[PDB]
């Protein structure tokens, strides 16, 4: 059981354990939601908090990138912070370079592309974060996932953290060719409110943002009285 | 040099002279300044022919790069982009002046001025090279928007033709490209069919009087032609 002590070996098995095991710190994280409507893209998180003596907006998971796209983080935010650095470097790379809003299926990748780089080698860890990364530029609205391992892949509606097994069965029983941006608010506030597990996180806050037409295609958290 | 290119109804036309010379004699009488970029978009080269061969191949290879990674066909705002870049940054050490242009299908027809300097400016037609200098003129009272395809190839052969009768710079073939949602067309004219030149303008056939013979009167009428 020396073959765990380090992301740059394969097990005999043909596995990376170090990475098995960032994955289990984003899997015991809080959980979070976000669906593809035909107008935009809305994600909601749940931030579960430490004190009742916080000032509102501490500890975001949240953030913009550029002025049509975003990222919510899931599992250990530091992590997550260092991967909203990179991406907003590479979506004003694709301003300043090709004069272009970088398109959501390209930001994806690269995110990827950095996230792997920590698997490869003895003197760096991967990291404990999965990104959710929600676009609309000119291929259309986009919605993405990234996660330790660098795997990438495109959703209609996903969910992430300790709530995903049954939050899951919930968005399979929307209907994604139809559904607008404010009712997608209210939906995906309820699934969050019914997977809270009380006896263990006694204060918890939502945090939703969206990217849409009414909103001219500027991603933003959304007005405090829509919840 | 004299080179050009022009907006119309849903794309542009490129044009441009054939000769490189080094002041007095011509080292290349068939020279190509129209260099293409990606499949619909272009440039038109003028000074140097080293610096502008090396920063048009530069600028296409980073553009068949990004059109691979994004599995799309790019646009003529990006392509100008990075050919300023370019300039911009190496403007002590070279001589050019750039056209870029082209057609994609979020704007049409484009057409980017890149004049020496680093510069860049988006128009509805740009000149350049030692022969642009006379046809400011000819466009100022003879261009309109809004010409169809067979009328702006027609109307940049006869402004190249134009500048290239007064220029000593400038000479020989007039290539010509087309760049709309169909096809690219290009097109060569030959000096011998050329839609304009001095030598068979009627207005000056009959030469000069410089050489009026001896006579007993101040009258002035014709060239000696013959010994006494």
């Amino acid at each position: 059981t020396e073959h765990d002590q380090s992301t740059d070996i394969f097990s005999a098995d043909g596995r990376v354990f170090q990475v098995e095991y960032a994955c289990k710190a984003v899997d015991n994280g809080s959980t979070a939601v976000a669906a593809c409507c035909t107008d935009g893209v809305v994600v909601a998180v749940e931030k579960i908090l430490t004190s009742r003596m916080l000032e509102e907006g501490s500890n975001d998971r949240i953030h913009a990138v550029d002025r049509q796209a975003g990222v919510c983080i899931c599992g250990m935010l530091p992590d997550g912070r260092a991967v909203v650095s990179r991406a907003r470097a590479e979506a004003e790379n694709s301003r300043d370079v090709f004069a272009t809003p970088i398109p959501g299926s390209v930001l994806a990748s690269r995110i990827g592309e950095f996230m792997h780089v920590y698997t490869t080698h003895y003197a760096y860890r991967p990291f404990g974060c999965s990104v959710i990364i929600a676009s609309y530029a000119d291929d259309g609205p986009q919605l993405f996932v990234s996660d330790p391992s660098g795997t990438v892949a495109g959703y209609y509606g996903i969910a992430l953290g300790k709530g995903k097994t049954v939050a899951k069965t919930e968005l399979e029983k929307l209907n994604f060719k139809s559904i607008t941006c404010d009712e997608a608010v209210v939906k995906l506030t309820k699934i969050l409110h019914d997977v809270h597990d009380k006896s263990k996180d006694k204060l918890y806050e939502l945090e939703v943002a969206w990217v849409c037409n009414k909103s001219n295609c500027v991603f933003q958290h959304v007005p405090n009285d829509m919840i | 040099t004299t080179i050009m290119a022009v907006a119309f109804k849903g794309g542009v036309v490129l044009a441009a002279d054939s000769r490189t010379s080094t002041g007095t004699y011509v080292v290349n009488r068939a020279s190509n300044k129209l260099t293409k970029l990606a499949e619909k978009i272009y440039c038109c080269r003028s000074g140097s022919a080293a610096d502008t061969q090396a920063l048009a191949e530069q600028t296409a290879n980073y553009l068949e790069s990004y059109e691979i990674d994004t599995s799309k066909p790019v646009n003529v705002t990006t392509a100008a982009n990075i050919f300023k870049k370019l300039c911009y940054m190496n403007k002590w050490n070279i001589s050019a002046g750039i056209i870029v242009a082209g057609y994609d299908p979020l704007n049409g027809g484009s057409v980017y001025s890149i004049p020496s300097g680093g510069s860049c400016v988006k128009l509805d037609y740009a000149l350049g090279g030692s022969g642009s200098i006379f046809l400011y003129s000819f466009f100022d009272a003879n261009y309109k928007t809004g010409m169809s395809k067979e009328e702006c190839v027609c109307f940049c052969q006869r402004a190249v033709a134009h500048a290239y009768s007064r220029d000593g710079s400038s000479g020989g073939l007039i290539r010509t490209i087309a760049l709309h949602q169909g096809e690219p067309e290009d097109m060569t004219i030959p000096w011998t069919k050329t839609p304009y030149c001095m030598e068979k303008d009627p207005k000056y056939r009959d030469l000069a009087v410089q050489n009026p013979p001896f006579s007993s009167s101040a009258k002035i009428t014709v060239n000696q032609s013959r010994s006494e």
